[PDB]
C-alpha cells in the first residue's frame, strides 16, 4: 500500500502505478500475436502465461500482493519482460519462421554420463506452478 | 563394423561362412578362425601375450579368455575354433575378472626394473596392465629371479623380466629354422635358454627382439640409447 | 530452472527449422543450429520470457581439419534470472561469412575479433573487425591446426638498421614432439 | 676426491657377502629413499651386479 | 590445383609448393595392439635438421 | 554411458 | 647479542635472538670477509638453519 | 562500416575489387606523408605495385575467395594508414639455375 | 580533437597497458585499449602438452589468484573424467581458493589506491601478503606459481604446523583489514575520487558480460559459488555483498566485505576440516606413493605410464566456471579422447571488463580513467592468453 | 530525497566536515606505525624463512658409495612441461645404464618440480639454492657437471630435506 521507492538495482528505477502499465501491455501482446498460427508452440506458451499473469494482475491492485502471488522478480522486472516479449512477438511476425521444411531432419542425442557431485552444477530452486503448467499445456 | 587394423578376410569358400555373435553384433567368418580372430573381424581387440599371428597357436598365459554362453569355464579365444551360432561375451564380469586375475599373476613375479627396461615405453605388459588390470596390487612376499646368460652379440637378454609365453621358442623352432632356443625346467622357476654356451647363429635371428612382448629380449647395439617416444 | 525443463520447453517452443542438431546431457544443453538461423535463434533466446538469456559468456571456436565445415564457433550463454546455461554452436568455413551477434550482446565484439584473429572466420556487418591479439602485419591464423607451433617468422634486433626486424624462423633447438599414444586404447 | 669417476669408483667397493639363492637390493637403508627393490639370483660364481646401484653381491656359501 | 584456400591462408608463399606424402602409419612391430591404426597424416619431409655447435641440440 | 542417438524425421 | 650459535670454517659467525610473538631479527650472519662478501658464503650445512628450513644448528647437521 | 555480407556473382566481386583499388589510391598520399618519405619513392610506382599485387590472383574463380582476399586487402591498407607498421616496412615489402642451386645446398 | 596515447612504465597502469583514447581537450570521448602486448600463445601451446603438463599454464594466466585458475582446470578435468574427490582435498582446495581471493582483493585495492595517490596502504597490504605467500611456499615449493591443485586431489598433504599458523594469521587479519579501511572509507578525498565515477547499470553490466564484482556492484546478487556451488560450499555459511549503485565505490566496499567473508570461510574450513586421503583412489589420474612405487609392480607401472603418457580423458566437451576473485573464470575443454586436450579456450574475466572500459570512461576527465582502470582489477596475463 | 535536517545533527555533521575529523583520525593512524618496529630484514646477513619443499637449484644426487643415481630412465625429460631437459645415454662397458649428456636449460626451466617428483630413484632434486645470478647466458645451460657439483655441494642438506619430507608423498 506504499510506493516501492527503491528497486535495489541501479539503472532500473521504480515505476509508480505499475499495475496500469502492466495491465494494458499484456492486452497489447494478446491482441498482437493473433497473426501467429495456432499450431505453433510459441503462441500457445505465450498465451498460456500471459493470460495467467494478466489475471493475477487483475484481481490484486497493490504491487506487493501482485509480485507475491506471481513469486517471480519485481513489478519492474515483469514490465521489462513484457516489453521484451512484445518486441520478440513483433520480430517473430516480421521474420515468419513458422513451418517445417520438407524432408526435415533433427539429430537428437540423450547421452547421460554422470558427473561428480563436487563439480559446478547449476541447481535452482523449485519453480512456481505456472512454469510447469505451461509445459503440460504445450505437451497436451 | 570394420575389421580392426584393416585386416582382410579371404573367403576361400563363399558357401562356408559361419555366423557368430561376438557381443550381439553378428559377423560372418569362414571355417576355422578361432574365437579371437572372429572378434578381430568384428572390430573387437582382445588382449594377448602368447598369441602371434605368424606362429603356431599356444594356450598358455590365459590372457585372451572370453565368456561363451554355452561354456561353464572361460575359453581361450586364441585357441578355441569358431562354431556356428556362438554367443560370445567379452565385456562381461566373468571375462573381466579373468583378465585382472591373470594379469595379477603375471605381475606378481615381474621385476620392478621399468625405468631401466629398454622396452619401457612400448611394453605390452604395462600398456595392457593400465587398461585391462587392477591398480591395487596384492603381492607382498619375495619374488623369484633368474640369472642372465649371454647369447649373441646383438641380443641383450634379461630373463628376470620374462613371462614364459614361449613365443621366442616357437619362432626359433618354426620361422628361424634353427632350433637353439628352448624352455627348460618345470613349475615356477622354468628357464628359457640354450642350456649351453652356443649363441643364436641365424640370418633372421634378430627378429626375437620385436616378437618378445616384454623387455626380456632386447637389441644389444640399441642398449639404452633412446626411448620410443623420442 | 531445471536442465531438462529447458530442454523440453525450448525444443517445443523453438521453430523446428532453426535447430538442426540438439543434445541433452549433464555436461550441458547444446543447440547445434545452421549458420544463417544463428542470429534469429539468439534473438529468440534473448527476449523470450521463460528463456531470458541476457549475458553471452564467450564465443569459442574449434578447428576440425577433417570435415567440410572445418571450423565450429561455439556460443556459451547464461540466463542470470533462471540460473541456467545454454550453449549454441554452428559450423563455419574458411570463406563462409557468419552473421555477427554484436547487435544483441555488445560484449561479443572482442570475441568475434579474436575468433577472426585466431581462425580467420569473418563476421557479417561487424563494426571494426580486425586482428586484436596477434601483432601488426601478422600472416596466418595461429589457432588453425595448420599453423606450426613456433610460427613462420622470428623477431630480433639488427644493427645496420636501428630497428627491430623480422626473419624466417631459425630454432636453436627444435620442439621435440613425444609420441606417448599407445594401443589398447 | 673427484678424479675417480663413478665408473672406476663403484668397482672398488668389495662385493657383499650374503647367504641364500637371492638377495633384495634397495639402495639406501631407508626403502623410500633408495631405488625400487631388485631381487637378483646370485648363483653364478661371478658377483651379481645390481642394475640400479651397481653394488655387487656374491654368495659366501659354497 | 585449386590453391585459392592456400592463397588466402596467409602462410609464406614459398611453402605452398612443398611436396608432401599422405599415408596411414602402420602398426609398430614391438607392440601387438591395433589401437593406433586407421588415421591418416600428411608427411612434410622436414629432412634438414643440423646440430647446434654449442651443446649438441638439434636445430632446425 | 550408452551415448545413444535417435534421428527425427518430419 | 642474545646468543651466539656456532661458527663456520670460513670464519663467518652465526647469531640468534628469540622473539615473543612476532617475527624479526631471529638469526643472521656476521661474514668474516669484507670484499663485498659475494652475499653467498654460507655452506650447505648452515644454509638450512639460516633460512628456517631445519631447526638443526648445522654443526649437528655435519654429524 | 560493417563487413559486407557476400558476393553472389563475379560482377559484384569485380566491383569490390575496383572499389578497394580506388580506396587504396585515395589513401596513397597520406601514407606518403605520414612515414616521412617524399623523394625516395614517387607515388606513381606504388600504383603499379598495387596493380601487380591485385593482378597476381587473377586465376581465382570463387566469389567468396575474392571477397576474403579483398577484406584482407582493406585490413592491410588500414594497418598501413595508421602509424602502426614499422618504419619503411612498406617499401621493403612493396618494391643455368640448376648449377646455381647445386653449388649452394642439396635441397635447392 | 587530439588522440594521445598511454603506456606508462611504472606499475600504476599494471604495466603492458596501451591505451589510445580521444579526448575533447579535457574530457575523454572514447578510449580504445590495444591488447595483445602479452599474447604469449597459451591456447595454442595447451594443445601440444599432456593434461598434466598443461596445468602450470593456468598459474600464469591470472597471477594474483594462482590457485583459482588451477581450481577451474581441475574441476573441468574431473567433470570430463567423472572422478570423485575426498572431503579433505575439497576443504583444502576451498581454503586456498579463499586465500587467493584475499590476496587478489588486497592487491587490487592497494594498486587502485596507489593509482589514486595513497601510498601507505600499499606497503601494509604487502607486509600482509607475504604472510600468505609463505603459506603457499609451505604447502608447495613456489610462493606464487604453486602447482598444488592437481586434477585428482591436491599435489601433497599439508604440513603439520600449517593450520596453527593459518589460525594465528586469521586472529589478527580482521584488525589489519580494519586498520587499512580506517584511512579509505572515512577519508573524504577517497569519496570524491570514487563517488559517481564509472556508473554501470545492471542491464548494461549484463549486456557487457561484467560477471564478478562489477556485476554485484550494480545490484545483481549473482555469485557463482552460491548459484552453482562446486566444492564444499553448501556446508560453509557466508553472505554475498550487493551494491546499491555501482560506481567505483560500492565495488570497493563490496571488495572489503568479500575479504571479510573470505576470512570467515577460511575460519570455517579450518574448524571443519576432516581427516583422510587427499588424492582419489582411481589411480588413473593420481600417482602412487613414493614408498609404493618402489615396492609394488603395479604402482611402478602406473607411475611410469602416467608421468609420461598421462591420463586419457574420454572424448567429450564441457564448459566449467568458478568464481575467481576477478569474476567468472571459465575453461572450455574439448577432449579428443587422447592424452592431450584438443582445444582449451579460457574465458578470462578481465577480457569483458577491459572491453567495457570504452563506455565506462565516457564523458569523464583524464584523472577519472586511472581510477576506472584500478576499480576493475584487470591483469593482462588473462586478458591476453 | 536524502535528508539529515535536524538542528542538533546538522551542527554535528557541519563540524566534522569543517575541522577535518576524518583527516585527523586517518592521520594519527600512520603516526602509530611510525614508532612501531619495522618488518624488514637486512638480506645479506639475515635471510627470509623458507620451507623444506622449496624449489630452487637443480642437483644430481649420487649414492653414498659414489655411483650416480641417474639411470637414464628419461622420465624427467618426458614429464618436463617446459622441455628444458635433454638426455643422452649409452651402456658403459660395465653394462650399467648411465647418462653421457644430461643438460638442463635453466632459462627454459619453470621450476615446477615435475622432474623431481618423476624420478624413480630420486636422482634429480631441487635444492634450496636460489642465488644463481650469472652474468652470462650460456652459464645458465647446466651440463651434467654443474648438476653433479651442485649435488656434491648441497648433499648434506638435500638429504636432510628429503628425509624430513619423505613421510609426505
Ligand atoms: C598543533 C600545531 C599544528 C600546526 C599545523 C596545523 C594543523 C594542520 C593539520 C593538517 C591535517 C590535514 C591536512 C589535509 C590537507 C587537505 C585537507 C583539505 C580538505 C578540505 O579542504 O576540506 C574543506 C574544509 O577544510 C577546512 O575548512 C579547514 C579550515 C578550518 C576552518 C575552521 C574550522 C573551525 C571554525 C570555527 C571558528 C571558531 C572561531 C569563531 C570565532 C571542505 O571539505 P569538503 O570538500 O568536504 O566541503 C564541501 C564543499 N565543497
Ligand atoms: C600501400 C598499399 C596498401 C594496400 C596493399 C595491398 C596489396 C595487395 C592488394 C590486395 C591483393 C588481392 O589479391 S585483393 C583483390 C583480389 N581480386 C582479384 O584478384 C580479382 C581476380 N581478377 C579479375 O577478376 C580480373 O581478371 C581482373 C584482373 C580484376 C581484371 O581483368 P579483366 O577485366 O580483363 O577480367
Ligand atoms: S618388460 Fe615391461 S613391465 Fe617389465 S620392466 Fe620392462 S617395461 Fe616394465
Ligand atoms: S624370452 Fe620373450 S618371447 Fe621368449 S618366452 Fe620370454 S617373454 Fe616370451
Ligand atoms: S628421471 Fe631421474 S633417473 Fe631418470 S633420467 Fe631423469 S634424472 Fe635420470
Ligand atoms: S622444474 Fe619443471 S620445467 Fe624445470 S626441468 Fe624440472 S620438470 Fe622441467
Ligand atoms: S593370448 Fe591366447 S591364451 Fe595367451
Ligand atoms: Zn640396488
Amino acid at each position: 500500500a506504499k510506493v516501492k521507492q527503491t528497486t535495489g538495482i541501479v539503472g532500473l528505477d521504480v515505476v509508480p502505478n505499475a499495475r496500469a502499465v502492466l495491465i494494458d501491455l499484456y492486452s497489447k501482446t494478446l491482441k498482437e500475436i493473433q497473426a501467429v498460427p495456432e499450431d505453433e508452440g510459441y503462441r500457445k506458451a505465450v498465451e498460456s502465461f500471459t493470460r495467467q499473469r494478466l489475471n493475477v494482475c487483475k484481481e490484486e491492485e497493490d504491487w506487493e500482493m501482485i509480485e507475491k502471488r506471481l513469486g517471480c522478480g519485481q513489478v519492474e522486472e515483469l514490465i521489462e519482460e513484457a516489453r521484451d516479449e512484445l518486441t520478440l512477438i513483433g520480430k517473430m511476425i516480421e521474420w515468419d519462421p513458422w513451418g517445417v521444411p520438407d524432408d526435415y531432419e533433427c539429430e537428437v542425442i540423450e547421452n547421460d554420463a554422470p558427473i561428480p557431485k563436487h563439480v559446478p552444477q547449476h541447481r535452482p530452486g523449485p519453480l512456481p506452478e505456472q512454469f510447469y503448467k505451461t509445459l503440460e499445456g504445450l505437451i497436451a | 563394423r570394420n575389421p580392426v587394423g584393416g585386416a582382410r578376410v579371404h573367403f576361400s569358400n563363399p558357401e562356408d561362412a559361419i555366423e557368430v555373435f561376438v557381443d550381439g553384433y553378428a559377423v560372418k567368418v569362414p571355417k576355422g578362425f578361432t574365437v579371437l580372430q572372429a572378434c578381430e573381424v568384428a572390430g573387437v581387440d582382445i588382449p594377448r601375450f602368447c598369441y602371434h599371428s605368424r606362429l603356431s597357436i599356444a594356450g598358455n598365459c590365459r590372457m585372451c579368455l572370453v565368456e561363451v554362453e554355452k561354456s561353464p569355464k572361460p575359453v581361450a579365444s586364441c585357441a578355441m575354433p569358431a562354431l556356428p551360432g556362438m554367443k560370445i561375451k567379452t565385456d562381461t564380469p566373468i571375462a573381466k575378472k579373468a583378465r585382472e586375475g591373470v594379469m595379477e599373476f603375471l605381475l606378481m613375479n615381474h621385476p620392478l626394473d621399468c625405468p631401466i627396461c629398454d622396452q619401457g615405453g612400448e611394453c605390452d605388459l604395462q600398456d595392457q596392465s593400465m587398461a585391462f588390470g587392477s591398480d591395487r596390487g596384492r603381492f607382498t612376499e619375495m619374488k623369484r629371479s633368474v640369472v642372465d646368460k649371454n647369447l649373441g652379440p646383438l641380443v641383450k637378454t634379461v630373463m628376470t623380466r620374462c613371462i614364459q609365453c614361449t613365443r621366442c621358442v616357437r619362432f626359433a623352432s618354426e620361422v628361424a629354422g634353427v632350433q637353439d632356443l628352448g624352455i627348460l625346467g618345470r613349475g615356477s622357476g622354468e628357464e628359457i635358454g640354450t642350456y649351453v654356451e652356443k649363441l643364436m647363429t641365424s640370418e633372421l635371428s634378430g627378429n626375437v627382439i620385436d616378437i618378445c612382448p616384454v623387455g626380456a629380449l632386447t637389441s644389444k647395439p640399441f642398449a639404452f640409447k633412446a626411448r620410443n617416444w623420442e | 530452472m531445471d536442465n531438462q525443463f529447458i530442454f523440453k520447453y525450448s525444443w517445443e517452443t523453438l521453430p523446428k527449422k532453426w535447430v538442426k542438431k540438439m543434445e541433452r546431457s549433464e555436461h550441458g544443453n547444446r543447440f547445434d543450429t545452421n549458420t544463417d538461423y544463428l542470429f534469429q535463434l539468439l534473438c529468440f533466446l534473448k527476449l523470450h520470457t521463460y528463456t531470458r538469456v541476457q549475458v553471452l559468456i564467450d564465443i569459442c571456436g574449434v578447428d576440425y581439419p577433417s570435415r567440410k565445415r572445418r571450423f565450429e564457433v561455439v556460443y556459451n550463454l547464461l540466463s542470470t534470472r533462471y540460473n541456467s546455461r545454454i550453449r549454441v554452436q554452428t559450423s563455419a568455413d574458411e570463406v563462409t561469412r557468419i552473421s555477427s551477434v554484436v547487435s544483441l550482446f555488445p560484449s561479443a565484439g572482442w570475441w568475434e575479433r579474436e575468433v577472426w584473429d585466431m581462425f580467420g572466420v569473418s563476421f557479417i556487418n561487424h563494426p571494426d573487425l580486425r586482428r586484436i591479439l596477434t601483432d601488426y602485419g601478422f600472416e596466418g591464423h595461429p589457432l588453425r591446426k595448420d599453423f606450426p607451433l613456433s610460427g613462420y617468422v622470428q623477431v630480433r634486433y639488427d644493427d645496420p638498421e636501428k630497428r627491430v626486424v623480422s626473419e624466417p624462423i631459425e630454432m636453436t633447438q627444435e620442439f621435440r614432439y613425444f609420441d606417448f599414444a599407445s594401443p589398447w586404447e | 676426491r673427484s678424479k675417480k669417476s663413478p665408473m672406476e669408483l663403484i668397482s672398488e667397493v668389495p662385493p657383499i657377502k650374503v647367504d641364500g639363492r637371492i638377495v633384495a637390493c634397495e639402495g639406501d637403508t631407508n626403502p623410500a629413499l633408495g631405488h625400487p627393490i631388485e631381487f637378483i639370483c646370485l648363483d653364478l660364481n661371478e658377483p651379481a651386479i645390481c642394475k640400479y646401484c651397481g653394488l655387487r653381491y656374491v654368495q659366501d656359501h659354497h | 590445383k585449386r590453391g585459392e584456400i592456400g592463397k588466402v591462408s596467409g602462410i609464406p608463399e614459398e611453402h605452398l609448393s612443398r611436396k608432401v606424402i599422405i599415408y596411414s602409419p602402420a602398426r609398430t612391430a614391438t607392440q601387438s595392439g591395433s589401437g593406433k591404426l586407421g588415421k591418416w597424416k600428411i608427411n612434410f619431409v622436414s629432412t634438414l635438421k643440423w646440430e647446434n655447435p654449442l651443446m649438441g641440440w638439434t636445430s632446425t | 554411458p550408452p551415448i545413444r542417438r535417435y534421428v527425427l524425421t518430419k | 647479542g642474545a646468543t651466539l650459535v656456532g661458527v663456520d670454517k670460513f670464519g663467518n659467525k652465526y647469531y640468534q635472538k628469540l622473539g615473543d610473538t612476532q617475527y624479526g631479527r631471529h638469526r643472521w650472519v656476521e661474514y668474516a670477509s669484507k670484499d663485498r662478501y659475494n652475499a653467498s658464503q654460507v655452506p650447505a650445512e648452515w644454509h638450512g638453519w639460516l633460512h628456517f628450513i631445519t631447526d638443526h644448528t648445522g654443526d649437528e647437521l655435519l654429524s | 562500416i560493417g563487413v559486407p555480407p557476400n558476393s553472389a556473382n563475379l560482377t559484384e566481386a569485380r566491383r569490390r575489387v575496383f572499389d578497394f583499388f580506388r580506396a587504396a589510391c585515395r589513401s596513397i598520399p597520406t601514407i606518403m606523408d605520414i612515414y616521412n618519405l617524399q623523394d625516395v619513392v614517387a607515388p606513381s610506382q606504388l600504383r603499379y605495385a598495387i596493380s601487380a599485387q591485385i593482378r597476381n590472383n587473377a586465376h581465382i574463380t570463387d566469389p567468396k575467395v575474392i571477397d576474403l582476399l579483398i577484406f584482407k586487402g582493406m585490413e592491410e591498407l588500414t594497418d598501413i594508414v595508421d602509424h602502426a607498421k614499422q618504419r619503411h616496412h612498406i617499401i621493403g615489402q612493396y618494391v643455368t639455375d640448376f648449377l646455381k642451386n647445386f653449388y649452394t645446398s642439396n635441397y635447392f | 580533437n587530439f588522440t594521445l596515447n598511454f603506456g606508462p612504465q611504472h606499475p600504476a597502469a599494471h604495466g603492458v597497458l596501451r591505451l589510445v583514447l580521444e579526448m575533447n581537450g579535457e574530457v575523454v570521448e572514447r578510449a580504445e585499449p590495444h591488447i595483445g602486448l602479452l599474447h604469449r600463445g597459451t591456447e595454442k601451446l595447451i594443445e601440444y602438452k599432456t593434461y598434466l603438463q598443461a596445468l602450470p599454464y593456468f598459474d600464469r594466466l591470472d597471477y594474483v589468484s594462482m590457485m583459482a585458475q588451477e581450481h577451474a582446470y581441475s574441476l573441468a578435468v574431473e567433470k570430463l573424467l567423472n572422478c570423485e574427490v575426498p572431503l579433505r582435498a575439497q576443504y583444502i582446495r576451498v581454503l586456498f581458493c579463499e586465500i587467493t581471493r584475499i590476496l587478489n582483493h588486497l592487491l587490487a585495492l592497494t594498486t587502485h589506491a596507489m593509482d589514486v595517490g595513497a601510498l601507505t596502504p600499499f606497503l601494509w597490504a604487502f607486509e600482509e601478503r607475504e604472510k600468505l605467500l609463505e603459506f603457499y611456499e609451505r604447502v608447495s615449493g613456489a610462493r606464487m606459481h604453486a602447482s598444488f591443485i592437481r586434477p585428482g586431489g591436491v599435489a601433497q598433504d599439508l604440513p603439520l604446523g600449517l593450520c596453527r599458523d593459518i589460525d594465528s594469521f586469521t586472529q589478527q587479519f580482521a584488525s589489519r583489514i580494519d586498520e587499512l579501511e580506517e584511512m579509505l572509507t572515512g577519508n573524504r578525498i577517497w569519496k570524491q575520487r570514487l563517488v559517481d565515477i564509472g556508473t554501470v547499470t545492471a542491464q548494461q553490466a549484463k549486456d557487457w558480460g561484467f560477471s564478478g564484482v562489477m556485476l554485484r556492484g550494480s545490484g545483481v546478487c549473482w555469485d557463482l559459488r552460491r548459484a552453482a556451488p562446486y566444492d564444499v560450499y553448501d556446508q560453509l555459511d557466508f553472505d554475498v555483498p550487493v551494491g546499491t549503485r555501482g560506481d567505483c565505490y560500492d565495488r570497493y566496499c563490496i571488495r572489503i566485505e568479500e575479504m571479510r567473508q573470505s576470512l570467515r570461510i577460511i575460519v570455517q574450513c579450518l574448524n571443519q576440516m576432516p581427516s583422510g586421503m587427499i588424492k582419489a583412489d582411481d589411480r588413473k589420474l593420481c600417482p602412487p606413493s613414493r614408498c609404493r612405487m618402489k615396492l609394488s609392480m603395479e604402482s611402478l607401472i602406473h607411475h611410469f605410464e602416467l608421468y609420461t603418457e598421462g591420463f586419457s580423458v574420454p572424448a567429450s566437451s564441457t564448459y566449467t566456471a568458478v568464481e575467481a576473485p576477478k569474476g567468472e573464470f571459465g575453461v572450455f575443454l574439448v577432449s579428443n579422447g587422447s592424452n592431450r586436450p584438443y582445444r582449451c579456450k579460457i574465458r578470462a574475466p578481465g577480457f569483458a571488463h577491459s572491453q567495457g572500459l570504452d563506455f565506462m570512461s565516457k564523458h569523464h576527465m583524464l584523472a577519472d580513467v586511472v581510477t576506472i582502470i584500478g576499480t576493475q582489477d584487470i591483469v593482462f596475463g588473462e586478458v591476453d592468453r | 530525497k536524502e535528508i539529515s535536517k535536524d538542528w542538533n545533527t546538522v551542527f554535528e555533521r557541519s563540524i566534522n566536515t569543517l575541522f577535518l575529523t576524518e583527516m585527523v583520525r586517518g592521520l594519527s593512524l600512520t603516526l602509530k606505525y611510525f614508532f612501531d618496529p619495522k618488518v624488514t630484514i637486512n638480506y645479506p646477513f639475515e635471510k627470509g624463512p623458507l620451507s623444506p619443499r622449496f624449489r630452487g637449484e637443480h642437483a644430481l644426487r649420487r649414492y653414498p658409495t659414489g655411483e650416480e643415481r641417474c639411470i637414464a630412465c628419461k622420465l624427467c625429460e618426458a614429464v618436463c612441461p617446459a622441455q628444458a631437459i635433454t638426455i643422452e645415454a649409452e651402456e658403459r662397458e660395465d653394462g650399467s645404464r648411465r647418462t653421457t649428456r644430461y643438460d638442463i636449460d635453466m632459462t627454459k626451466c619453470i621450476y615446477c618440480g615435475f622432474c623431481q617428483e618423476a624420478c624413480p630413484v630420486d636422482a634429480i632434486v631441487e635444492g634450496p639454492n636460489f642465488e644463481f645470478a650469472t652474468e652470462t647466458h650460456e652459464e645458465l645451460l647446466y651440463d651434467k657437471e654443474k648438476l653433479l657439483e651442485n649435488g656434491d655441494r648441497w648433499e648434506t642438506e638435500i638429504a636432510e630435506n628429503l628425509r624430513s619430507e619423505s613421510l609426505y608423498r
